[PDB]
RNA sequence: UUAGCUAGUAGGUGGGGUAACGGCUCACCUAGGCGACGAUCCCUAGCUGGUCUGAGAGGAUGACCAGCCACACUGGAACU
RNA sequence: UACCCGCAGAAGAAGCACCGGCUAACUCCGUGCCAGCAGCCGCGGUAAUACGGAGGGUGCAAGCGUUAAUCGGAAUUACUGGGCGUAAAGCGCACGCAGGCGGUUUGUUAAGUCAGAUGUGAAAUCCCCGGGCUCAACCUGGGAACUGCAUCUGAUACUGG
């Protein structure tokens, strides 16, 4: 059954630019938001919309340059079956300071060079390369 | 592999036996030779190579190689045996140890004397 | 009872001692309770060859240690020179 | 502790002047240089990679006359240091008390000045030292004690150096047999023929 | 200009009704230094007709690397068929940490300071095509950040 | 200010006392999974108030009986 | 290729005992208590700071020095 | 005693293992699947760089080899860090207890998680900066570390209740 909506996401987010869609759709949940945001921060993706009432999509306008996915990889790494959690002084990073890591600290979710000028720990949701 | 598979069962480390174990960990062994005789080894080679069984102080006995041309062995001498396998004889598993007890060195060899049991020529 | 003493940390015919609150029946070098300083009786002499930290003597004086002939030489010394 | 064997032969394996000799006469006069040693010297090999580096490992201790374990020892030291493990090294090397002695002039050969040394001939820093692998030191003074000043060695030795390159780290003042480290050396003194980098990787292996 | 290295010969055979027909094959790699290499891959009948094969098909198929002032930009994995290649940039005076399959592509790439290791398959072919592969992959904060469209002090 | 443990009642058959599971996370040393964990307890449990499946506050003081070092504080939340 | 173990056994009340808390011990009462998060049984073994190796995580180990424990021909007991 | 001075005379002081490939170093003479060699591949049946001797090397050095034993290389028990169509590996199929895992929203808690503070983590050993032995090995001052444990006071994104 479905047991890791995130990962759900991230994999939808790998094929759909593997087979460059200009758009994908998906459940929405506020994680998924709060995820969603931060890619549009750090600018891997164009654009999200959240669309409905009672069942509301979530849709992610996917980005492309010199027409190859900006996205080289996203792989999730806190799981359901193995959560892994991070010290400030432990924070990971993700090809040597080019890629982004997703922590959701006690202040909310954000990168973990956010979170390392903030001074907090976290879970590690994904590594975005 | 699964996480929750290796917390209910570990990895099982494997051990690796030695391949001495009538030495039983010693470096080498002091023994009584039994019989003393030649075998022919197997294909390819083809000699007759100097063999002798001993009673080890441990109460193993093992068969053992005698190396170097010619030997003073004979049933009831007392010898020092060491590791190290002959290939070509399967199952002799020790090298006698040349020049230790009633083991004689090599009389006339003047090369890698120190392997053989044999002393500088003086002059 | 609670004694301050050396003990003898160097090498063959190299001594060297550190100045230690000890338990008087536990062994020279083994167990003691604090470390208070240290002599060399063959510093040069432009070389510290004795240091200790008088307040902590001091206070554990007030609770009762006894000070080793040697140590109350050396006391006399330091307060001699400082 | 020392190599005490035809000298010369060394040279020729390596196939270069290793100063092994003082320099009175050239070495072509003296050795067949260009050959190898041996009845089968003249076939020259195809060196393997691995031979390479253990080449040039032994032209450097065979240059500065170390045995192998004091030569690791060495090189353990320079890999602690900071800065390049073969800069380091060869710093290391070129500190040498015996090395410093040959490099002022006062031995015509280094095993020269390292019976010089050896037989307490010299003083550093106004004191008498006879360890051939003593470190010397910046702002260190050397010297010749002033019972061996009548040895006609000494002045052979000046005379010759006086031919060879002067090193820029050291002063000396050969009519009054002394002399100072003004800087330690560095990489660009030292001659350009030593792979240090081929040390490194022998070792690091 | 370039630099050229032989990493490796091979002597392969044919069967035929005669007999074995003994060919030889030669792995090269050249480079300019400067984050340029490309590698040939050559057979003869004979050796150095192999070697200026191997050269001449390495002087064409040839890529640039964005070097990081002498190091990489960052960590890579490269992997071809069963070869795996893990490299990490490296502080200065460090060297190059590695095998002589890849050391070869790394000297000729002019990479001063990095630490490799080989996993699997250390057969000198393909290893070379996953260090190849490895550095290919390797990108640099401008175009990262071309891509992303931050300014480079996202760094 | 007491330091002080919550757990659960699961026996109550003992006169004056009662079995407490104290249930705790921990990450597994090695694999990282994080694994629950069972301490079982004999607490002192005067006028035999708590019953089975009760959540209930506990404190270490002097030894009780053999198996008996702990006291009941107080429950907390009782079953059904 | 050890699954059941335990009857002072688990708890309670009241005497006794200890420097002291306690089945520590005794009479009576309740009938429990431990165990697949491995009880019971078998084999091996002094423990730690540390040592060796390793990029690290680890693996092996516990000679010298320091801390704790146990023993003193074998098996018991008590005295001061 | 350490240390120093004087005196005679090169005088009193160099071995061990390797040289077919891995792995630096090779040519004669014995001998003929014999005698022997070997860590793995493997050498010898009359032209042996592989056995034994000699002359040449090469490598270590008051040491050199050989045996035993641990970690590495071994990603070859794979947590970091592996596999299961045919190479070793998917139970013959299914149901299902304990166990592991859990769509979405709001409130609450603060167990996991994170932050701060305090105590503890014996000295030695191990790292860094400096002293002393004629250098070194040794000894030693100060620092860092002691990757941890425990108790308070905060945060509530996620996970658990
Ligand atoms: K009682
Ligand atoms: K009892
Ligand atoms: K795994
Ligand atoms: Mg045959
Ligand atoms: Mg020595
Ligand atoms: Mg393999
Ligand atoms: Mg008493
Ligand atoms: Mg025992
Ligand atoms: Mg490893
Ligand atoms: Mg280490
Ligand atoms: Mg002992
Ligand atoms: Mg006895
Ligand atoms: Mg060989
Ligand atoms: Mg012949
Ligand atoms: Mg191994
Ligand atoms: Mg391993
Ligand atoms: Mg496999
Ligand atoms: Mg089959
Ligand atoms: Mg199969
Ligand atoms: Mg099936
Ligand atoms: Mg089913
Ligand atoms: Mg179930
Ligand atoms: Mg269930
Ligand atoms: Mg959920
Ligand atoms: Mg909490």
């Amino acid at each position: 059954s479905m047991q890791d909506p995130i990962a759900d996401m991230l994999t939808r987010i790998r094929n759909g630019q593997a087979a460059n869609k200009a758009a994908v759709t998906m459940p929405s949940s506020k994680l998924k938001v709060a995820i969603a945001n931060v890619l549009k921060e750090e600018g891997f993706i164009e654009d999200f919309k959240v669309e409905g009432d009672t069942k509301p999509e979530l849709e992610l306008t996917l980005k492309y340059f010199q027409g190859k996915a900006v996205v080289e990889s996203i792989q999730r790494v806190s799981r359901p079956g193995l959560r892994i959690y991070k010290r400030k002084d432990e924070l990971p990073k993700v090809m040597a300071g080019l890629g982004i890591a997703v922590v959701s600290t006690s202040k909310g979710v954000m990168t973990d060079r956010a979170a390392r000028q903030a001074g907090l720990g976290g879970e590690i949701i994904c590594y975005v390369a | 592999a699964t996480v929750n598979q290796l917390v209910r069962k570990p990895r099982a480390r494997k051990v690796a036996k030695s391949n001495v174990p009538a030495l039983e960990a010693c470096p080498q062994k002091r023994g009584v030779c039994t019989r003393v005789y030649t075998t022919t080894p197997k294909k390819p080679n083809s000699a007759l190579r100097k063999v002798c069984r001993v009673r080890l102080t441990n109460g193993f006995e093992v068969t053992s190689y005698i190396g170097g041309e010619g030997h003073n062995l004979q049933e009831h001498s007392v010898i020092l045996i060491r590791g190290g396998r002959v290939k070509d004889l399967p199952g002799v598993r020790y090298h006698t140890v040349r020049g230790a007890l009633d083991c004689s060195g090599v009389k006339d060899r003047k090369q890698a004397r120190s392997k053989y049991g044999v002393k500088r020529p003086k002059a | 009872m609670v004694t301050i003493r050396l003990a003898r940390h160097g090498a063959k015919k190299r001594p060297f001692y550190q100045v230690v609150v000890a338990d008087s029946r536990n062994a020279r070098n083994g167990r003691f309770i604090e470390r208070v300083g240290f002599f060399n009786p063959i510093a040069s002499e432009k070389e510290e060859g004795t240091r200790l930290d008088l307040d902590r003597i001091a206070h554990w004086v007030g609770q009762g240690a006894t000070i080793s002939d040697r140590v109350a030489a050396l006391i006399k010394e330091v307060n001699k020179a400082a | 502790a020392r190599y005490l064997g035809p000298k010369l032969k060394l040279s020729r394996r390596e196939g270069t002047d290793l100063f092994l000799k003082s320099g009175v006469r050239a070495i072509d006069t003296k050795c067949k240089i260009e050959q190898a040693p041996g009845q089968h010297g003249a076939r020259k090999p195809r060196l393997s990679d691995y031979g390479v580096q253990l080449r040039e490992k032994q032209k450097v201790r065979r240059i500065y006359g170390v045995l192998e374990r004091q030569f690791r020892n060495y090189y353990k030291e320079a890999a602690r240091l900071k800065g390049n493990t073969g800069e380091n090294l060869l710093a290391l090397l070129e500190g040498r008390l015996d090395n410093v002695v040959y490099r002022m002039g006062f031995g015509a050969t280094r095993a020269e000045a390292r019976q010089l040394v050896s037989h307490k001939a010299i003083m550093v820093n106004g004191r008498v030292v006879n360890i051939a692998s003593y470190q010397v030191s910046p702002n260190d003074v050397v010297s010749i004690r002033e019972k061996a000043k009548k040895q006609s060695r000494v002045k052979a030795a000046l005379e010759l150096a006086e031919q060879r390159e002067k090193p820029t780290w050291l002063e000396v003042d050969a009519g009054k047999m002394e002399g100072t480290f003004k800087r330690k050396p560095e990489r660009s003194d030292l001659s350009a023929d030593i792979n240090e980098h081929l040390i490194v990787e022998l070792y690091s292996k | 200009e370039l630099q050229e290295k032989l990493i490796a010969v091979n002597r392969v055979s044919k069967t035929v009704k005669g007999g074995r027909i003994f060919s030889f094959t030669a792995l090269t790699v050249v480079g300019d230094g400067n984050g340029r290499v490309g590698f040939g891959y050559g057979k003869a009948r004979e050796v150095p007709a192999a070697i200026q094969k191997a050269m001449e098909k390495a002087r064409r198929n040839m890529i640039n690397v964005a070097l990081n002032n002498g190091t990489l930009q960052h960590p890579v994995k490269g992997v071809h068929t069963g070869s795996r290649v893990f490299m990490q940039p490296a502080s200065e005076g460090t060297g190059i940490i590695a095998g002589g399959a890849m050391r070869a592509v790394l000297e000729v790439a002019g990479v001063h300071n990095v630490l490799a290791k080989a996993y699997g398959s250390t057969n000198p072919i393909n290893v070379v095509r996953a260090t190849i592969d490895g550095l290919e992959n390797m990108n640099s904060p401008e175009m990262v950040a071309a891509k992303r469209g931050k300014s480079v002090e996202e760094i | 200010k007491i330091r002080t443990l919550q757990g659960r009642v699961v026996s109550d058959k003992m006169e004056k006392s009662i079995v407490v599971a104290i249930e705790r996370f921990v990450k597994h040393p090695i694999y990282g999974k994080f694994i629950k964990r069972t301490t079982k307890l004999h607490v002192h449990d005067e006028n035999n108030e708590c019953g089975i499946g009760d959540v209930v506050e506990i404190r270490e003081c002097r030894p009780l009986s053999k198996t008996k070092s702990w006291t009941l504080v107080r429950v907390v939340e009782k079953a059904v």
